[PDB]
């Protein structure tokens, strides 16, 4: 039973180089090829290339210009370098064994982008007389221009896991990421409990834990 | 004397680039007029001398090696180059000293319906050195059991056949290659030019 | 590099019922050379048939491979709720290996009304220098329904980014939210914001909006 | 049915030139396979002669017909053409349409049903016919033979019935053959029995369609009148 | 060009009896021969490729052995529609070549050949030339001869000959000879002299008249 271990680099910046190593454990390194494969969400999966112990390539010919492979058969490791990597190469890597029919690994993940670290803008959506539909309404919190991923969001720390539902990061013009937890609760209780939306940006360590009221129409 | 470049270029079948075909040219007077001025001949490249001055030279032997490709791996045809049939079929040195020529024959080696009998390696667990065959048909075993010369789940067959249709394009369509290889040594030249 | 293409590229179906699914290559491929994989979130893709008839290891009975040439198919007899997932056609019958664009699985019940609410600003990030508003569908069969916006009795389009949730583990419902973002001078010279919907599980669009200053 | 369709019969004269045709149906027969042509002399074995690639135009003969006939073809209609120049009185054959499988595969698999073509230097005539009554030797236990010739005919064919169609007791038509005028002659003869001298009044009838011409002639045992 | 020899040309056989055909190359064609099949009037038609290979929509008694230079066409279940010409082509290089051919034929019994002799008209004379002519009706085998005499003297090159196909009842052939002369060299002589020489005939009959006499 084979098993296939990788690592290497996350974020990248663009013309920057991806580095990659996969190691492999339980059987013989030598009498195979090695492969990388690549998906994207759009563009499917995709066939990188495969190196032998002797230092022996096989290419695709899409990117047979920016592709190095490495090999050391001392460690039974492999290792890919991928060159002038723009905003396109976002991708999850994979490495198999010839023809991966038997074999793959786990997955790393490489993305690119210009910006850098960042913290998240939190600002919450209130339960309005509009958005109430059975004497239950729709609250939720919006977090914005965060960089880079993952930002979790909880709501009262774990004490609510009903009617829970949390987007995916939609990319915006900015190179930023943002997303909306929303959660619907009985209008019995908007003016007793207590909404917050605990959330948590771990490439920062960026905590916040605001705090959500309706919407009131005050009137002057 | 004017020895056979016409058994080579102007044959009804050739074969299979894994299994290409080597004639030796030896004691001759030759004419390279007629391949440097045709208009059949698509490929016409020319490593190490200059095509216009071949029949000022005289070397000890010439090898013909003759096969049929795709369209689209004649590129691969060359020195330092890299692909399927570059490293598993036919592999040329770097001090590479000869000619390349290559030419459409759709006519003669497609059919309706298929002509599966043209095949290529696909599988080997190495690269070739430098004009060196390999007919051997040994199942290709990518798992961990063993093969025991039986196909079944990750052992697989290298040889495969191309795909030859008329409807096809420029690029699936099936070309023939032959490469005229130099060997001039110490001893005496027995293939010259006329005069 | 031969050119793979699956069909359908999304599927709805429920448990028991059998599944076809096919893809289809550019040239001929070699002898059946022709692989089916599964995968699942999170996970790596899983092979199931090779050779485009023959079972792998460790696979049920219910999983079958068929087709010849440029058209195979593969076959599920009863679905189960480990067979909802993502699929892939392979060939290696030449280089470069080449994978098929996909095809998913999804859950299929009745049809549910989709819960509209809409959300307005926060000073916050009013003050911060810019206003987004907010529009959220909840629990809705099944997921293709279109959603606009209207600024002022009046279309738009550009500025808007919509985002869709993931089969629930319990009904098979999904959740839409779409955000209108814009710099506070158009907020404050556009007066109308309108979230409009159009979903099969109605009659007639429904448009839920609010004024400026409206609260 | 995939079949092939070939020009009907031709009489010619030397020095003339000719063109035959030959079209395809059932299959895609507008381009990408072989049109070729097959010789046969009366009597004789098959030679070939070429073929022709509709699609880019491609030819490839053979030596003993290289320079003296063409071959051509027109991909639009789906039609190969055979064609001469001065024709000779060599040329008189039949000729054969013929489709290759190609790739490899360079039989013929696809025949047509043949153009006759005759090479002559006389001109259209009418039929002599001549009575062939019993003889005597013919007493041959009872095996009295008769019939009719019919001679100076061209061109072929005729066709000589007996009794309107209706003896056929061991009754032969020769083949025709060539002399050296440029005519041709054949005979027809039917056997019966020797006391056939009043029993059955025969005549022969020949026609020839070229011409127009019809003979009834009737036979009698020749009497030599005693002097 | 590859030269290609069958053997035999012409074989007869009876109903139901195996056959067996030969061709031969003067190179090595590996696998690289067809075998067609033309009756009388009719076109060619396919019967074996690669020379171990049957066309379909034909039957089974027909098969085919043989590659390099030596190569062998068999039919054991003879039956009536069989009895043809058979060709062997080879497509190894060009230009392709054929055979010569190899006819088939219906044996019998040693027929006796009848011979018959049927003088001239005056109105043949009246039309400027005249013609005797003999005959050979029901006769087998095909080897038959007939002379001519004018005055016990061998003439050639005055007269000409033509023979039938088998007969589909008795498989007999039937054989004419017309002599045409001038009214000139008609009276030349006066004996007409017909003589059959066949190997079944154990002897040469002849049938001879004078001119004016029969």
């Amino acid at each position: 039973e084979v098993q296939l271990q990788q690592w290497g680099a996350g974020l990248l910046k663009p013309s920057e180089t991806l580095s990659l190593t996969c190691a492999v454990y339980g059987e013989s390194f030598s009498g195979y090829y090695w492969s990388w494969i690549r998906q994207s969400p759009g563009k499917g999966l995709e066939w990188i290339g495969q190196i032998n112990h002797s230092g022996n390539t096989n290419y695709n010919p899409s990117l047979k210009s920016r592709v190095t492979m490495s090999v050391d058969t001392s460690k039974n490791q492999f290792s890919l370098k991928l060159s002038s990597v723009t905003a396109a190469d976002t991708a999850v890597y994979y490495c198999a064994r010839e023809l991966g029919h038997d074999y793959w690994g786990q997955g790393t993940l490489v993305t690119v982008s210009s910006a850098s670290t960042k913290g998240p803008s939190v600002f919450p959506l209130a339960p309005s007389s509009k958005s109430t539909s059975g004497g239950t309404a729709a609250l939720g919190c919006l977090v914005k221009d965060y960089f880079p991923e993952p930002v979790t969001v909880s709501w009262n720390s774990g004490a609510l896991t009903s009617g829970v539902h949390t987007f995916p990061a939609v990319l915006q013009s900015s190179g930023l990421y943002s997303l909306s937890s929303v959660v619907t609760v009985p209008s019995s209780s908007l003016g007793t409990q207590t909404y917050i939306c605990n959330v948590n940006h771990k490439p920062s360590n960026t905590k916040v834990d605001k705090k959500v009221e309706p919407k009131s129409c005050d009137k002057t | 004397n004017l020895c056979p470049f016409g058994e080579v270029f102007n044959a009804t079948r050739f074969a299979s680039v894994y299994a290409w075909n080597r004639k030796r040219i030896s004691n001759c007077v030759a004419d390279y007029s007629v391949l440097y001025n045709s208009a059949s001949f698509s490929t016409f490249k020319c490593y190490g001398v200059s095509p216009t001055k071949l029949n000022d030279l005289c070397f000890t032997n010439v090898y013909a090696d003759s096969f049929v490709i795709r369209g689209d791996e004649v590129r691969q045809i060359a020195p330092g180059q890299t692909g399927k049939i570059a490293d598993y079929n036919y592999k040329l040195p770097d001090d590479f000293t000869g000619c390349v020529i290559a030419w459409n024959s759709n006519n003669l080696d497609s059919k309706v319906g298929g002509n599966y009998n043209y095949r290529y390696r696909l599988f080997r667990k190495s690269n070739l050195k430098p004009f060196e065959r390999d007919i051997s048909t040994e199942i290709y075993q990518a798992g961990s059991k063993p093969c025991n010369g039986v196909e079944g789940f990750n052992c697989y067959f290298p040889l495969q056949s191309y795909g030859f249709q008329p409807t096809n394009g420029v690029g699936y369509q099936p070309y023939r290659v032959v490469v005229l290889s130099f060997e001039l040594l110490h001893a005496p030249a027995t293939v010259c030019g006329p005069k | 590099e031969i050119v793979m293409t699956q069909s359908p590229g999304t599927l709805s179906l429920s448990p028991g019922e059998r599944a076809t699914l096919s893809c289809r290559a550019s040239q001929s491929i070699s002898s059946s050379y022709l692989a089916w994989f599964q995968q699942k979130p999170g996970q790596a893709p899983r092979l199931l048939i090779y050779g485009a008839s023959s079972r792998a290891p460790g696979i049920p009975d219910r999983f079958s491979g068929s087709g010849s040439g440029t058209d195979f198919t593969l076959t599920i007899s009863r679905l189960e709720p480990e067979d909802f997932a993502v699929y892939y056609c392979q060939q290696y019958g030449d280089s470069p290996l080449t994978f098929g664009g996909g095809t998913k699985v999804d859950i299929k019940r009745t049809v549910a009304a989709p819960s509209v609410f809409i959300f307005p600003p926060s000073d916050e990030q009013l003050k911060s220098g810019t206003a987004s508003v907010v529009c959220l569908l909840n629990n809705f069969y099944p997921r293709e329904a279109k959603v606009q916006w209207k600024v002022d009795n009046a279309l738009q389009s550009g500025n808007s980014q919509e985002s869709v949730t993931e089969q629930d583990s319990k009904d098979s419902t999904y959740s839409l939210s779409s955000t209108l973002t814009l710099s506070k001078a158009d907020y404050e010279k556009h007066k109308v914001y309108a979230c409009e919907v159009t979903h099969q599980g109605l009659s007639s669009p429904v448009t839920k909006s609010f004024n400026r200053g409206e609260c």
